[PDB]
Protein backbone atom coordinates (compact mmCIF):
# COMPACT_ATOMS: atom_id res chain seq x y z
CA UNK A 1 0.00 0.00 0.00
CA UNK A 2 2.85 2.62 0.47
CA UNK A 3 4.52 1.22 -2.24
CA UNK A 4 1.24 2.02 -4.66
CA UNK A 5 0.66 5.72 -3.17
CA UNK A 6 4.40 6.46 -3.92
CA UNK A 7 3.96 5.26 -7.06
CA UNK A 8 1.07 7.42 -7.50
CA UNK A 9 2.44 10.57 -6.01
CA UNK A 10 5.49 10.32 -8.45
CA UNK A 11 3.01 10.18 -11.47
CA UNK A 12 1.13 13.23 -10.14
CA UNK A 13 4.33 14.99 -9.81
CA UNK A 14 5.76 14.15 -13.10
CA UNK A 15 2.54 15.21 -14.92
CA UNK A 16 3.01 18.39 -13.69
CA UNK A 17 6.66 18.42 -14.40
CA UNK A 18 6.29 17.53 -17.90
CA UNK A 19 3.70 20.62 -18.43
CA UNK A 20 5.81 23.12 -17.41
CA UNK A 21 8.73 21.64 -19.90
CA UNK A 22 6.40 21.94 -22.45
CA UNK A 23 5.70 25.79 -21.68
CA UNK A 24 9.30 26.45 -21.48
CA UNK A 25 9.57 25.09 -24.78
CA UNK A 26 7.82 26.79 -26.13
CA UNK A 27 8.78 29.98 -24.21
CA UNK A 28 12.25 29.14 -25.81
CA UNK A 29 10.82 28.62 -29.39
CA UNK A 30 9.33 31.98 -29.10
CA UNK A 31 11.04 34.14 -27.36
CA UNK A 32 14.71 33.61 -28.42
CA UNK A 33 14.46 32.05 -31.71
CA UNK A 34 12.34 35.39 -33.03
CA UNK A 35 10.51 38.70 -32.13
CA UNK A 36 7.15 38.00 -30.31
CA UNK A 37 4.21 39.77 -30.33
CA UNK A 38 2.19 38.39 -27.33
CA UNK A 39 2.32 41.05 -24.43
CA UNK A 40 3.73 39.87 -21.19
CA UNK A 41 4.86 36.15 -22.56
CA UNK A 42 8.47 37.25 -23.10
CA UNK A 43 8.67 39.91 -19.76
CA UNK A 44 6.56 42.35 -19.00
CA UNK A 45 6.70 45.34 -21.29
CA UNK A 46 7.49 45.56 -24.85
CA UNK A 47 9.86 42.42 -26.27
CA UNK A 48 13.47 42.35 -28.12
CA UNK A 49 15.17 39.43 -27.74
CA UNK B 1 1.02 1.46 14.34
CA UNK B 2 0.37 2.17 10.24
CA UNK B 3 3.43 4.64 10.41
CA UNK B 4 3.60 8.11 8.93
CA UNK B 5 0.57 7.36 6.48
CA UNK B 6 -1.12 10.56 8.02
CA UNK B 7 1.40 12.91 7.15
CA UNK B 8 1.71 13.09 3.39
CA UNK B 9 -2.29 13.21 3.27
CA UNK B 10 -2.33 16.32 5.63
CA UNK B 11 0.44 17.66 2.98
CA UNK B 12 -1.21 16.97 0.04
CA UNK B 13 -4.74 19.07 1.20
CA UNK B 14 -2.21 21.65 2.24
CA UNK B 15 -0.77 21.55 -1.19
CA UNK B 16 -3.90 21.79 -2.61
CA UNK B 17 -5.02 24.68 -0.51
CA UNK B 18 -2.18 26.59 -1.41
CA UNK B 19 -2.30 25.78 -5.14
CA UNK B 20 -5.84 27.61 -4.94
CA UNK B 21 -4.71 30.94 -3.81
CA UNK B 22 -1.77 31.05 -5.92
CA UNK B 23 -4.42 30.28 -9.32
CA UNK B 24 -5.98 33.07 -8.10
CA UNK B 25 -3.20 35.41 -7.46
CA UNK B 26 -1.79 35.33 -10.77
CA UNK B 27 -4.98 35.50 -12.83
CA UNK B 28 -5.73 38.37 -11.16
CA UNK B 29 -2.75 40.60 -10.17
CA UNK B 30 -2.00 41.57 -13.18
CA UNK B 31 -2.07 45.26 -12.14
CA UNK B 32 0.50 47.41 -10.03
CA UNK B 33 -1.77 49.82 -9.69
CA UNK B 34 -5.16 51.01 -9.46
CA UNK B 35 -7.33 53.11 -11.48
CA UNK B 36 -10.66 54.91 -11.48
CA UNK B 37 -12.53 56.12 -14.55
CA UNK B 38 -13.03 60.07 -14.57
CA UNK B 39 -16.61 61.15 -13.19
CA UNK B 40 -17.46 62.16 -17.10
CA UNK B 41 -18.74 59.83 -18.76
CA UNK B 42 -18.25 61.52 -22.28
CA UNK B 43 -16.82 58.47 -24.41
CA UNK B 44 -18.17 60.08 -27.58
CA UNK B 45 -21.17 57.71 -27.54
CA UNK B 46 -20.04 54.78 -25.99
CA UNK B 47 -21.88 53.74 -22.72
CA UNK B 48 -20.18 51.58 -20.30
CA UNK B 49 -22.46 51.74 -17.30
C1 LIG C 1 -26.22 54.02 -20.50
O1 LIG C 1 -27.13 52.93 -20.57
C2 LIG C 1 -28.05 52.86 -19.47
C3 LIG C 1 -28.86 51.60 -19.68
O2 LIG C 1 -28.02 50.47 -19.85
C4 LIG C 1 -28.90 54.12 -19.44
O3 LIG C 1 -29.75 54.07 -18.29
C5 LIG C 1 -31.12 54.25 -18.72
O4 LIG C 1 -31.50 55.63 -18.69
C6 LIG C 1 -32.85 55.86 -19.12
C7 LIG C 1 -33.06 57.36 -19.11
O5 LIG C 1 -31.95 58.02 -18.51
C8 LIG C 1 -33.83 55.12 -18.21
O6 LIG C 1 -35.15 55.29 -18.71
C9 LIG C 1 -33.48 53.64 -18.17
O7 LIG C 1 -34.31 52.97 -17.23
C10 LIG C 1 -32.02 53.44 -17.79
N1 LIG C 1 -31.67 52.03 -17.81
C11 LIG C 1 -31.04 51.42 -16.80
C12 LIG C 1 -30.75 49.96 -17.00
O8 LIG C 1 -30.72 52.02 -15.78
C13 LIG C 1 -28.01 55.35 -19.36
O9 LIG C 1 -28.79 56.53 -19.46
C14 LIG C 1 -26.99 55.34 -20.50
N2 LIG C 1 -26.08 56.47 -20.38
C15 LIG C 1 -25.56 57.09 -21.43
C16 LIG C 1 -24.65 58.24 -21.13
O10 LIG C 1 -25.82 56.75 -22.58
Amino acid sequence: QSLQTYVTQQLIRAAEIRASANLAATKMSECVLGQSKRVDFCGKGYHLM
Amino acid sequence: QYGSFCTQLNRALTGIAVEQDKNTQEVFAQVKQIYKTPPIKDFGGFNFS
